[PDB]
């Protein structure tokens, strides 16, 4: 998702299906490795 | 007009400054629902009285 080899175009984007798993999303907000992290319709810390 | 009808859904999803905007819509709506219900019951009470 984030550390992929290469991304696709803005119209043929690579849609990765994430299913049957768990992972921390609040750490991504405070990972200090992204420029912007803004969630719409949900808080970035509460969705974790 | 809110993002969701369940109060706990907005409390569990949005931050306080973002949830209060949507929670206020539910409060404004649910308050008016009671004002309409109480208004009818107050009027219907006078009819039954």
């Amino acid at each position: 998702v984030f550390n992929a080899t290469r991304f696709a175009s803005v119209y043929a984007w690579n849609r990765k299906r994430i299913s049957n798993c768990v992972a921390d999303y609040s750490v991504l907000y405070n990972s200090a490795s992204f420029s912007t992290f803004k969630c719409y319709g949900v808080s970035p810390t509460k969705l974790n | 007009g809110a993002i969701s009808s369940v109060l706990n859904d907005i409390l569990s999803r949005l931050d306080p400054p973002e949830a209060e905007v949507q929670i206020d819509r539910l409060i404004t709506g649910r308050l008016q629902s009671l004002q309409t219900y109480v208004t009818q019951q107050l009027i219907r009470a006078a009819e039954i009285r």
